[PDB]
């Protein structure tokens, strides 16, 4: 799953902003870091193409094709693990 | 806040999101209003945050005694019950005290709800919301770090005080193993005393996020010896510690270690991930065919001996012939299988000529019907193995090279048989430390296969035909489909010479459409 | 090795000859090698700061490296006497001076900014030189100008000190994310200079982009700012198309050539190979003619002024003087053709040098002095940021909040040392403010300095004994309003854990800062910051439909270098594992369809554009043909011409 099928949700209003926002939980699955990696985007147009690539949506990768359990790459990362620990314990 | 609730009610009621929002707002407002006091000792200061309580919950006909936070998270995760309007049952409850258990919890849900798409969507939603809630709680609770905490702890506890104030007893000659043992014991003591007592980093080390034991022990306790660029320990280990200071000779040693790390990183990046190229290029054509049973012979089932539970982990979601010979599901938790040689179905022995039957893939088949099974196998093998090899280069590396040779050089295959080679592969996988389902490995062996008659029907008879296996590049070049051969390397001899009979060879393939 | 046994601490004791780069970073005695290497690379990557300040914690070597480095100022080699001054343009001028003793003449010049390389450069603080007038003696140590890195007294400044606290913000400081306030980001202002040249032949003509009919200016003047990120444009004139395309000269046509930049015009240089008569009868070349006349007048004046010097053989001049005068004499004389890149051109070529300031862009990088790199994740109004609102320091605000995930993994406890030192300094500043009499406050000041650095304390006591009473009071005012500097040696003489232990033991009045609404009493302290160069704008290629190569396939182009494209627009290529992972899904036909529709097949891509342009914008129902792709056909040519052939099944 080093490729992801993602859906646009919001257009940034600030003209000078040129960075791509991405949720934290997708960092591990695509194996990246905010240090300066350059990632590539390919738009998709055909509706049939949308349906075919729906299998590449992160929701599909949520199931582990290895062991069939909940995927650890989508599991909570560092800071949120800490925070939930504070809440629970 | 109320002494008791009935979770079944809050999920069935329409005010579910309202109650959750109210509860979250109360937590944030309350705990933001209050303040945190550190006892800085083994004893605990009196902090009366309402986030921790002893509230009750009446569900399934029984009353559980949990805190406020457990309640909010229990409602936050039980969202599927609300969405599908299905009551919760006791077995569907887990002690949320341990975070890792949440993992298991998620998995078991995917079982009672039929592996549907909707439950996958709702799982994604609840994960996202839990992340956002952790974000707001993490602003409204501080997590700062400074060494003043350490200083005050040392003032309070003299044990930690003298522990940080320690050097190697250089009065006697010290061996490498002795210094490693002493530094290990000191690091364990540091972590133990840190966890025992209250401090501004207690939660940090209890949770474990953002703290590495090794780096911690190196920073506070003594640094310890470092290897030379060629991999030899220096005779003079660094008696000092990073916090305390350094020696000019120690400074030189540290600089040498850093330059060694930089050189290793350079060569590691230069490696370029070349093996995945050919392994994928060969394995990608493999397919799956929806058929109940290949109908292979009983002797076609390959035999494997059990030495530890690790091989049982490697052999989940599959079936073994029992005393009656019926293929019953293998149970990893089961222990009666220790020290036994038993036959298992495999793709490398499947009698389906169209592809692989669902019997060989075991119960796992239903999960994988969407995707190219072989491609998952190859990628899921090449990723952790390369990562482990590269980290080891950054001892344990030798088995990894052995695995690479077994796949590539093929001397062992030329000297032995399929059962032996697969058992060796399982043993090598265990040594390497990575864990992958054995089904994918057996599928790589199925691709590895080579026999005289392309038909698998003979395979279903009593005696199997010739079972030879060649080099990975040789095996791909062996592949009668020319489309994949041309896309490989070494095309020169393929096109201009008759050694590989590429003029003769012909077979359909996926990439054949690509041409 | 035995050499490893050879080196002894006694050999190098009380000397720093071994350490070269970390001379600029305090307290190298506690850091790791990887972090030191990172810091050395960053110091190779530092950029100019508009609001540069000298760091609070200093290692006595910043002044040295500044003084010895000679790419940031111009010190007169000896005492000279200025004989004359000339000005080329509004913002630049030159000075003709004579040596007082040697009797030799020399040139100086001024400019608003200096072009270092491509984007990078810096603005020049020319106050000192501009203050000079005619017939005034210059002195040997007088510096005509300096970069902003240098303070009033040649104090080195390569970064600025900012208030920082360790704090996790909405799970948003995960990894190396850094959040900064608006005021601090407004501080980290950095210059940038670009040089861009445009060619005008006999064919292409300019357009009156700027101003009315009377004021025909295709490019902004010196004072003007470039508008709409466009400097000028050219229309490709054709004799046949003189009836439709050339019409409406004021408005640009669709098929023209513009140029793209930003900032304000700093200087203009024109080279013309055409006779001036044509320019005289050219209305759309009035601006260039005016500039050429101005430049020619400048050259005439300089030649006239310096002729008496140059023709006098008895006079001694620098080779620079002769080179400059010969250059101007070249310019004035007629029949002087210019041949750019070893080839004559037609028309003229003109070069603009432009300067502009940038604030911090979301996504830039900032690092301390120990390699603690990061990326500016999001910026906030300062009111929406943790503040302390208790005690004497009620209302203090922290500009930036670093990532408190772990410093122990990065192996550099030195940042914490600097932070707690500066926080303690804040508290001492408050205490000495509370002091009433000068003698006792200087006593407590030197007391603390002795607790931290005794010898530097001795130097302070010598200084304060040297200072006069009123000056002394002004000094304490400067201390209370700025702060107190702390000297910290790189490797020999720095602080360790024990001195901090003693400080906290004696300083029982020290207390955690109780921030409002925040559960833990976090700590705020000054830390030095420097901004790197790696900006998100440096990798922003995005292409829709650009020039195809001879194979009818996408290919990069040279428009971006010539400033013809706003964005870089260089396409991405799909490689081995790309096709592999796309084929992880059982849709090989779909992948082939995508590849054919995007680039491979000309007919398929054309029909994609046709279908996609019209039809419902919200719903795209593409239809694909089965024409053979260009790649397959050219491979067929390869095989057939090799003697190979094609035969399916
Ligand atoms: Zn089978």
């Amino acid at each position: 799953g080093s490729i992801l099928y993602l859906k646009i949700g919001l257009i940034k209003k600030d003209y000078k902003d040129l960075t791509l926002g991405i949720s934290n939980n997708l960092l591990s699955a695509l194996s990246g870091d905010y240090d300066g990696d350059v990632l590539n985007i390919i738009p998709v147009f055909d509706n049939k193409m949308k349906e075919h690539f729906s299998l590449l949506s992160p929701q599909n990768f949520l199931v582990d094709r290895n062991n069939g359990r909940f995927n650890g790459d989508f599991d909570l990362q560092k800071d949120q693990i800490l925070g939930i620990f504070i809440l629970n314990n | 806040m109320e002494k008791t609730y009935n979770l079944n009610d809050i999920l069935l009621s329409n005010e579910y999101e309202k109650i959750k929002e109210d509860i979250k707002e109360e937590i944030i407002n309350d705990m933001a209003s209050k303040k945190v006091k550190y006892s800085n000792t083994s004893e605990f200061a009196k902090n009366d945050f309402l986030k921790d309580e002893f509230i009750d919950l009446v569900v399934d006909g029984e009353t559980y005694e949990i805190t406020y936070g457990n309640l909010i998270t229990l409602l936050i995760v039980a969202r599927p019950f609300n969405h599908f309007k299905v009551p919760m049952t006791e077995d569907l409850l887990f002690d949320l005290s341990d975070l890792k258990e949440y993992q298991n919890y998620y998995t078991t849900l995917l079982e009672h709800f039929g592996y549907s798409n909707e439950i996958k969507s709702i799982i994604k939603d609840v994960i996202s919301e839990l992340a956002i809630f952790s974000g707001d709680i993490n602003v409204t609770f501080g997590n700062t770090v400074s060494i003043k905490s350490l200083i005050d702890l040392g003032n309070k506890v003299k044990r930690f005080r003298e522990l940080l104030h320690y050097r190697l007893p250089n009065d006697e000659a010290l061996e490498f193993n002795d210094i490693e043992a002493i530094i290990k014991k000191n690091l364990d003591e540091i972590m133990k005393i840190l966890s025992e007592t209250d401090n501004m980093l207690r939660y940090y080390i209890d949770s474990g996020a953002g703290i590495n034991s090794k780096q911690f022990g190196q920073v506070l306790s003594l640094v310890g010896s470092k290897p030379d660029l060629f991999g030899k320990i220096i005779p003079y280990p660094i008696n000092t510690s990073f916090l305390r200071g350094l020696d000019v000779r120690s400074f030189y040693i540290n600089a040498l270690g850093a330059r060694k790390a930089l050189i290793t990183n350079y060569q590691q990046v230069r490696n370029s991930g070349y093996l995945t190229r050919k392994i994928s290029m060969l394995l990608m054509d493999t397919k799956l065919i929806d058929l109940d049973d290949c109908g292979s012979h009983e002797n076609n089932y390959l035999s494997i001996n059990v030495e530890n539970k690790d091989v049982l982990k490697r052999f989940s979601k599959r079936s073994y012939l029992n005393n009656n010979g019926e293929l019953v599901e293998i149970d990893i938790n089961d222990e009666s299988l220790i020290g036994q040689v038993i036959k298992i179905p495999s793709p490398t022995t499947c009698a389906s000529n169209e592809g692989v039957c669902r019997k060989c893939y075991g119960k796992l088949f239903d999960i994988n019907k969407d995707l190219n099974i072989g491609m998952i196998a190859v990628l899921l093998l090449t990723d952790p193995l390369t990562q482990r090899l590269l980290s080891a280069k950054h001892e344990l590396s030798k088995p990894l090279r052995e695995i690479k040779d077994l796949i590539e050089t093929n001397k062992y295959i030329k000297d032995h048989n399929v059962n032996e080679v697969v058992n060796y592969f399982i043993y090598l996988l265990n040594e390497s430390g990575i864990n992958i389902q054995s089904v994918h490995s057996e599928l790589i062996i199925r691709e590895m296969m080579k026999l005289d008659d392309s038909d698998r029907t003979q395979f279903k008879n009593d005696k199997m035909p010739d079972y030879e296996i060649f080099r990975i590049t040789d095996a791909n070049l062996k592949g009668d489909s020319l489309s994949r051969s041309l896309l490989f390397e070494q095309v020169k001899k393929q096109l201009t010479t008759l050694d590989y009979d590429t003029f003769n060879k012909t077979k359909s393939s996926i990439l054949d459409k690509l041409l | 090795m035995d050499d490893i046994s050879v080196i002894k601490n006694e050999d190098y004791e009380g000397s720093h000859r071994f350490l070269a780069e970390e001379l600029l970073m305090p307290n190298a005695n506690k850091t790791d090698g990887n972090r030191s290497t990172m810091f050395c690379s960053h110091l190779a990557q530092a950029v100019t700061l508009q609001k540069a300040e000298p760091p609070l914690v200093y290692t006595n070597f910043e002044n040295q490296v500044g003084k010895y480095s000679t790419a940031g100022y111009r010190k007169a080699n000896s005492n000279y006497k200025v004989i004359e001054k000339i000005y080329k343009n509004d913002y630049n001028y030159v000075l003709i001076v004579q040596d007082q003793e040697t009797g030799e003449y020399t040139l100086f010049e001024r400019a608003e900014c200096e072009f270092l390389t491509e984007h990078y450069g810096f603005q020049w603080d020319n106050d000192k030189i501009d203050s000079l007038k005619k017939d005034d003696t210059i002195e040997k140590d007088t510096v005509l100008y300096k970069n902003t890195c240098y303070d009033e007294n040649m104090n080195f400044g390569y970064g600025v000190n900012l208030n920082a606290a360790y704090f996790s913000y909405k799970n948003e400081t995960l990894e190396d994310a850094i959040v900064i306030s608006e005021s601090a980001a407004k501080k980290l202002g950095t210059f940038s200079v670009n040089k861009v040249k445009v060619s005008v032949n006999t064919n292409d003509i300019l357009l009156n982009l700027y101003g009315d009919n009377e004021n025909y200016k295709g490019f902004p003047d010196i004072g003007e700012h470039i508008k709409n990120q466009i400097i000028a444009s050219r229309r490709r004139f054709d004799y046949n198309t003189a009836l439709y395309e050339l019409k409406n000269l004021n408005e640009m046509r669709d098929s023209d050539t513009p140029f793209f930049a930003d900032g304000k015009i700093v200087d203009i240089e024109i080279f013309s190979n055409v006779p001036e008569e044509e320019l005289k009868v050219q209305k759309y070349n009035e601006q260039v003619l005016y500039y050429i006349n101005k430049q020619k007048e400048f050259s005439n004046n300089v030649y006239q002024k310096l002729k008496k010097i140059v023709e006098g053989k008895d006079n001694n001049v620098s080779d620079k003087l002769l080179h400059f005068y010969n250059n101007c004499k070249m310019r004035i004389d007629e029949n002087i053709s210019y041949t750019y890149q070893n080839s004559k051109f037609s028309g003229f070529i003109m070069e603009f040098t432009i300067l502009e300031e940038e604030p911090l862009n979301k996504g830039s990088k900032i690092t301390g002095r120990y390699g603690n790199k990061g990326v500016i994740s999001k910026i906030l109004p300062d009111d929406q940021m943790p503040t302390v609102a208790e005690g004497r320091f009620k209302g203090l605000k922290a500009d930036i909040c670093l990532n408190p995930l772990g410093v122990f993994n990065r192996l550099n406890p030195s940042q914490l040392i600097e932070q707690e030192l500066n926080w303690i300094a804040k508290f001492i500043r408050k205490d000495m403010e509370e002091a009433g009499s000068n003698e006792e406050k200087v006593s407590i000041l030197l007391d603390f300095l002795n607790r931290v650095n005794k010898e530097e304390t001795e130097l302070m006591e010598e200084f304060i004994n040297s200072l006069n009473k009123t000056e002394l009071e002004e000094f304490l005012n400067d201390i209370i309003e700025n702060g107190i500097p702390i000297c910290q040696k790189p490797f020999f003489g720095n602080i360790g854990l024990d001195e901090l232990w003693e400080l906290y033991n004696h300083y029982d009045h020290i207390d955690y800062f109780k921030c409002e609404g925040i559960s833990t009493p976090l700590i705020i302290g000054e830390i030095y910051m420097v901004r790197l160069k790696h900006e998100p704008h440096s990798k922003f290629s995005a292409r829709s439909t650009s020039f195809m190569n001879l194979r009818g396939l996408p290919a990069k182009s040279k428009n971006f270098k010539e400033h013809k494209d706003l964005y870089s627009k260089t396409p991405v290529r799909i490689g081995n594992m790309e096709i592999s992972n796309l084929s992880l899904t059982n849709e090989m036909g779909s992948i082939m369809d995508m590849l054919n529709s995007y680039s491979n097949n000309e007919t398929n891509r054309r029909e994609l554009i046709m279908q996609l342009l019209t039809g419902n914008p919200f719903d795209t129902n593409i239809d694909l043909s089965d024409v053979e792709s260009g790649t397959s056909k050219i491979l067929k040519s390869l095989f057939t011409c090799l003697g190979l052939s094609i035969d399916d099944v």
